[PDB]
């Protein structure tokens, strides 16, 4: 039963990869607060590409997560 | 890894010494770039 | 008499377009070749000695500096400082305009003057306006204020305080104070 | 071995005895560096 | 599209019954040269040309293997 | 020059000395480079040919690791 | 001579200005790599 | 603390005035400068201006071009082309020159006329964003 | 260009070859066949 | 001497029209395609060429060089002409 | 470096586009008092 | 079996090595005449750039190596451009070359720093507004850094070539696996993979320029 | 049972994700306070970014630490 | 025996997770410097916003030593 | 036994490597937005050099990817 | 023993945490320089701040390396 | 064997250091980003800055590389 | 031995935190840049900054390093 | 038997410790395109730091790769 039991600590170790996503969404939006305090006139068209940064980051998160339990439920 | 194989490491040594010291440098010799006229 | 009442505003915006300069006390490089000289007046007569002392300034000074040897080139706002200047200095001389004095000077005429100013292709490396500092009805003054070019103002380092400053915003600001100061003279030259 | 000493070592005369004369020496360094490697193998 | 098509009604045709005299014929002046051997008068131009040639009928050969196994890339087991 | 020459002693008449094969290399080079490359208007393929034979011998060498990752076994 | 036939040797003894400085400048380029 | 002169070339706003706040259009970007901002000097683009008296109260121009300046004495001299109170503007003409502009945008290839065409086109951009 | 005709002992040597191929891989892969799978078994 | 003004005229980048012009009378036209159609079945059938993840690495960068041939050819080429008439040009106006 | 600046143009063209640009988006009542007191008359020799 | 492409290749018991790393000066032909072909235009020019940008940062000194380092970037940029080449033996992906292409150039540059100019050289140790306090562990890391610049070169030369046609492989072998199954997906893979051989280009034209652009930046802080 | 040492390492790794998201807030109110010492006047719009951006960033934090506890407790 | 063991491992990688309020306190500060040497008569509004973000960023911090706490003692 | 236990750690361990991926695509379109909000007018250049920051980025995550898939499947 | 070697590996696992006290020291100082440079006649006032972020951040980081001297020493 | 498995964990553990180059890339490509939309007129001397930067900082990451295959397959 | 075993681990763990003294020094000198690039004309006291923000973040490096020694030979 | 196995694992936590030294030299890399694109006439003395900026970030990380070996090969 030492499978199981590194399928746990593996998936743990997989799952350590969402802080990238984390810094990753942290940055983007503190970049839209600053880039539309400038040019606050575009705030419509800043925000779209925050949603674009904030979808492509965290979509790696998401990867590990998936990763994750693949290691943790599939196999 | 095949790069720690150290018995072929001279093969690789000695031909490069004649590339980039003798052939490709005397090559560059032989593309010179004089001054434009008047 | 209008002119009086219209130099009033006139003179608050062109002296606030001027703090500036004084604040951070940029004093001009004297050891730069090119330099340029405008010279505002009108172009109807009968007024006395306005021309007259323009013209007097300009060649005084055009002297003073060809003899240090700045290269000293003319502008002449104004037809009549124009045809008083272009029988001697006439090489030493870019570029001069009509219509001044008939109509009150607006902004639009300095801004003209100014965009013809840049399109000239004349690098200058400094520059002085002449002008006749009105102080009252009976008395005024013939006034010289100097115009800096990019380089004595970015390289002066009473400027490393202001923040945000690169060549690009400098250029903007020298060039949009080149027709304040144009505005401002041609305001001043009317009374 | 004429043209050897022409064309092969004519050029590179100025480099070879003047410009790369601490290269020579890092050569000798490698070389060392490289036989103590296979040594201890 | 057409022209590969217009060219091979030509010469990528299988051989009429008609032509296999002519067939046999330059078998037989090829056998001739076996014969006295004429091959020692060939230069190398049209020697490497018939090798190539030879070489293209057992390119034949072998397509009709591949196709005569109905695989590819070797036999399928 | 062979592709006219018939007969076997040719093979042997020539000179195969280490300068003689070496000529001959250098020949069959500036051969090349005069025909493909030492034009104006020059092409492309001057340089994908030499690439393309370049391709060939590195496979030539490199059949003998290939070979264990044939999918048949015949 | 046409150009298309010239030599660098006979463009130095045609043009004596574009001759480089082997002694001012011994090593490649043989000359500044500014005016290169 | 500071000394807000706003000015336009035939006209005087503030002079020598302590309001608190002014929020200008500057090329680089809009930005608020309040007492002992850092000194900076800018071009201006065409959008709002909104000053701040010491009572809250808002007083809000449109600037065309112009240079605002920061001191390091917390004096601050904005000079604006054309400073026109927002009550003098109209929706439609600048609805209908911004048609045009781009109209003739679309039209046009050279680069240095273009260009002028995205200036007029900005311009009447910040003009509808500043009414409405 | 116009096509060639081609020599009759050429076409005769492509076709005979391709018939003679066409029975070699049938006969040799049916004989392979028993052998192949006689191994895979063996094998386990 | 002057240089010719025109290569060898190669097909496809690989093969000369020499070796197209020399099967031409024996074979006809399509000698030399079926010759190497026949070369490429018998070396991918008999595995003389195995495939691989070389393979694929080998189409990739065979397509990337096709690409980047017929996009920056033209491109290159005038480029190559344009240097040397400019330096034609400099060279016959200072003489 | 904005792109006028690339296209040539300097800051004066630019602020009189845009200030051309606000004064034609003027009502009627202020426009023609508007374009007369900034209104150039000055010409070149 | 994953490190094939990486040996040494032998054919017939010969090492064909040698002829592999002799082989790229044979693609960058020269003439003495005034005018020539496109080739030979192109290749000076890319050469007269290539001078321009990594020499004009030295002094008269400095660009006393403009041979050498322009021989190196020609040579290091061949290379790798030649080992993208399908099956081809890379000689750039082998630690052996690359310490003997590193060490060396290294080695003179430090020793030549140390022959003349050895005061300077040393205070380079210690930049010029540092305060007092903590010199002693300031001069730690430099020397040991000092110590292992010529190993970071290698290495960051090998460890990227390597690793690159290592990706290129890797990804080849997964479209393969996945040729006969859903094909779609096989496609995609080969999007990747032919992204993937872009990045390979620009890598190995990269690679070649930071290694002589690190060589040219030591030089240049010994002359 | 090393199933249990197993729970406990992979809850300790799991745990390790939040760095990501104390990255990102850090980010994200250091925005905030750019942009607002910049243009003061859109203090609500920007305080209303920085709240968004806090939400998405501790949001991927706590997928960390519920993936955390739900390793160490619902195996 | 093995589970202790495994706590202690736990623990030490729960607590590394700190690393991230670490680097989000620094990035709060820094930026506070950098809008107050900007515009520095907000100086007390800024302020107010560094606290909060501190506040919120180190929290997070805790959060990870808490699961440390969590698995060295409560287990 | 143990071999394919440490598989699954050295896969989690490998995939972790991912987290500098997100947080360089949250880099790279946060400077995006700022660099729009400075310089709207070249839009299609920026979102150019966003894609390529993107690109290099999942591929130094491909990198990791590699190791993973050779830890678990071709040791 | 295995408690004892559990206890090593812990104490590492948990001083690995002080690399978030080394990057905000690092941004703090980044902050200071940079926000001298623009308003150098704030400097002392802005001084003050970076001594606070940097006996902030680092603060955390003791932090980490106490918990590790709790595992190593004490418990 | 149990010579394998740390084999494989350590590969993983070191292959995990690549996180550092992708943030690092998507910095420099970030950058280049802003650094484009402030001087249009540098494009191609920024781009070869932002060229060096990335070699460089990749280089790091498979520094991390190595050692996982010097790990993996070298011993 | 476990006890061996576990001091390797436990170093080569400890060691991680270099990784926070290796960005702090680079965010220092990057910002030492910038803050150069817009007030040259304080070129010495900025690079006093600089290497006291060095000194300082590097610093804390030294400390997990020197914990590892100390869990290496000492204890 | 065990000893060996530990000295990969910790080599591999040991050479993790690169990824700061990546992001640095990202960094640092990074500002030099900003302040280059800033004050371009400054170009040489800019470069001059970040050589110095990169020599000393990616200093750090050779420190871990040092440890590294230094456990993987001496002991
Ligand atoms: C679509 O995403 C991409 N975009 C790219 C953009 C540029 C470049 Br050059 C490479 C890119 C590569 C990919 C994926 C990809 C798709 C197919 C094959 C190979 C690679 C990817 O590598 C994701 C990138 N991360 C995760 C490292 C991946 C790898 C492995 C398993 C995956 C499973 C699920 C999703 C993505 C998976």
């Amino acid at each position: 039963d030492i499978d199981t039991a590194a399928k746990f600590i593996g998936a743990g170790a997989a799952t350590v990869g969402v802080a990238g996503s984390g810094a990753g969404i942290g940055t983007v939006f503190g970049s839209l607060i600053i880039g539309y305090a400038r040019n606050p006139s575009l705030k419509q068209q800043l925000f779209s590409y925050a949603i674009l940064g904030f979808a492509l980051s965290e979509a790696m998160g998401l990867f590990c997560l998936m990763v994750a339990f693949l290691i943790l439920f599939a196999m | 890894m095949p790069q720690l194989n150290t018995t072929v490491w001279p093969t690789m040594i000695t031909p490069m010494l004649l590339t980039l010291f003798l052939i490709t440098q005397l090559k560059m010799l032989n593309t010179n770039y004089h001054l434009p006229p008047s | 008499a209008r002119a009086e009442r219209e130099l009033k505003p006139a003179r608050i915006y062109g002296l606030g377009s001027l703090a500036l300069y004084e604040k951070a006390d940029i004093k001009g490089p004297e050891d730069k070749k090119k330099h340029l000289l405008i010279g505002v007046s009108s172009d109807r007569g009968l007024c006395g000695a306005i021309h007259s002392s323009i013209a007097k300034q300009m060649k005084s000074e055009v002297a003073t500096l060809t003899a240090a040897g700045k290269e000293v080139m003319l502008v002449g706002i104004g037809d009549k400082i124009r045809g008083i200047l272009y029988r001697t200095h006439s090489d030493q001389f870019l570029v001069a305009f009509k219509e001044v004095g008939r109509k009150p000077p607006t902004f639009g005429d300095a801004s003209v003057i100014a965009l013809e100013l840049l399109n000239s292709g004349y690098e200058f490396d400094e520059g002085s306006i002449i002008f006749n500092k009105f102080r009252s009805v009976i008395s005024y003054k013939t006034e010289e204020k100097p115009i800096f070019s990019l380089n004595t103002v970015a390289s002066a380092d009473s400027m490393s305080i202001y923040d945000d400053i690169d060549a690009d915003v400098l250029q903007n600001y020298q060039e949009y104070n080149l027709a304040n100061i144009i505005y401002y003279s041609l305001k001043e030259s009317t009374t | 071995l004429q043209s050897i000493i022409k064309n092969i070592w004519i050029p590179m005369k100025p480099y070879y005895t003047k410009v790369y004369q601490e290269i020579w020496i890092g050569m000798g360094l490698m070389g060392f560096i490289v036989y103590k490697i296979r040594a201890a193998d | 599209l057409a022209t590969f098509w217009y060219y091979a009604k030509v010469e990528l045709v299988p051989p009429t019954p008609a032509e296999i005299p002519r067939a046999i014929q330059s078998l037989k002046k090829i056998v001739n040269s076996a014969q006295t051997g004429s091959f020692k008068q060939l230069t190398v131009k049209e020697a490497v040309l018939n090798g190539l040639v030879a070489t293209e009928v057992l390119m034949w050969f072998y397509v009709g293997e591949i196709i005569g196994k109905r695989g590819i890339i070797g036999y399928d087991v | 020059e062979v592709k006219l020459g018939e007969l076997p002693s040719w093979i042997l008449m020539r000179d195969f000395s280490p300068s003689g094969i070496f000529g001959a290399f250098q020949r069959g080079y500036y051969r090349y480079y005069n025909k493909y490359i030492n034009v104006k208007k020059g092409s492309i393929s001057g340089i994908t040919m030499v690439l393309a034979c370049y391709v060939l011998f590195s496979y030539s060498f490199s059949y003998k690791h290939l070979k264990h990752e044939r999918l048949r076994k015949y | 001579i046409p150009f298309d036939q010239m030599t660098i040797e006979d463009l130095n003894e045609a043009f004596p200005e574009t001759k480089l400085d082997k002694k001012k400048y011994p090593y490649w380029p043989h000359q500044p790599i500014e005016n290169l | 603390q500071m000394s807000f002169t706003f000015a336009s070339p035939t006209q005087v706003f503030f002079n020598g005035a302590n309001v608190r706040q002014v929020d200008v259009p500057t090329l680089t970007g809009a930005f608020g400068i309040l007492a002992a901002h850092v000194p900076t000097l800018q071009v201006l683009r065409p959008g709002l201006v909104v000053v701040h008296a010491e009572d809250g109260t808002t007083s809000k121009y449109f600037v065309s071009s112009g240079s605002i300046a920061v001191n390091a004495d917390s004096s601050v001299q904005l000079l604006a082309e054309e400073a026109v109170t927002l009550d003098m503007l109209d929706l439609g003409a600048a609805k209908a020159n911004l048609e045009k502009a781009q109209a003739e945008l679309v039209g046009t290839a050279d680069e240095a006329t273009r260009a002028e065409i995205q200036i007029r086109i900005e311009a009447n951009e910040a003009l509808v964003k500043a009414l409405e | 260009v116009p096509p060639v005709q081609v020599s009759p002992l050429i076409k005769l040597g492509r076709y005979s070859a391709l018939f003679l191929g066409v029975a070699y891989g049938a006969t040799r892969y049916n004989y392979l066949k028993p052998r192949a799978e006689e191994e895979r078994r063996i094998a386990a | 001497p002057p240089l010719p003004e025109y290569g060898g005229k190669v097909r496809y980048g690989l093969i000369p029209e020499e070796f197209f012009q020399f099967l031409y009378p024996k074979t006809g036209v399509t000698g030399p395609y079926v010759l190497g159609t026949g070369l490429i079945l018998y070396a991918l059938s008999k595995e003389i060429y195995v495939i691989s993840a070389e393979t694929f690495t080998a189409l990739s960068v065979l397509g990337v060089m096709v690409y980047g041939i017929k996009k920056y050819g033209p491109f290159v080429a005038d480029f190559a002409d344009k240097l040397n008439e400019q330096k034609l040009a400099q060279l016959e106006e200072a003489k | 470096v904005a792109y006028w600046r690339q296209a040539g143009l300097s800051y004066i063209r630019y602020s009189q586009i845009c200030a051309k640009a606000v004064r034609d988006a003027l009502k009627t009542e202020f426009k023609a008092n508007a374009e007369k007191t900034s209104g150039s008359n000055v010409k070149i020799v | 079996n994953l490190f094939a492409s990486f040996i040494a290749p032998t054919i017939l018991g010969l090492p064909a090595a040698v002829l592999i790393i002799l082989f790229p000066p044979l693609l960058i032909p020269t003439s003495k005449y005034l005018i020539n072909n496109r080739l030979i235009t192109t290749q000076q020019w890319l050469i007269k750039l290539t001078s321009k940008q990594m020499m004009t940062m030295h002094n008269t000194k400095g660009r006393t190596w403009s041979l050498m380092l322009v021989s190196l970037i020609i040579f290091i940029a061949t290379t790798n451009l030649l080992g993208l080449l399908p099956h081809s033996f890379t000689p750039t992906t082998q630690l052996s070359m690359n310490l003997a292409m590193a060490i060396p150039l290294w080695a003179g540059t430090v020793i030549m720093g140390f022959r003349s100019k050895i005061k300077n050289a040393l205070a380079h140790f210690l930049p010029q507004g540092t305060p007092t306090p903590l010199i002693p562990m300031l001069v730690i890391i430099e020397t040991i850094s000092l110590l292992i610049q010529p190993m970071a070169l290698a290495v960051r030369l090998t460890a990227n070539i390597t690793a690159g046609h290592l990706l290129m492989h890797l990804i080849g072998s997964a479209t393969l696996a996945m040729s006969t199954i859903n094909l779609p997906s096989t496609l995609i893979i080969f999007t990747i993979l032919i992204l993937l051989t872009i990045l390979e280009i620009a890598v190995a034209l990269i690679q070649a320029y930071v290694f002589t652009l690190l060589v040219s930046l030591y030089l240049h802080d010994n002359t």
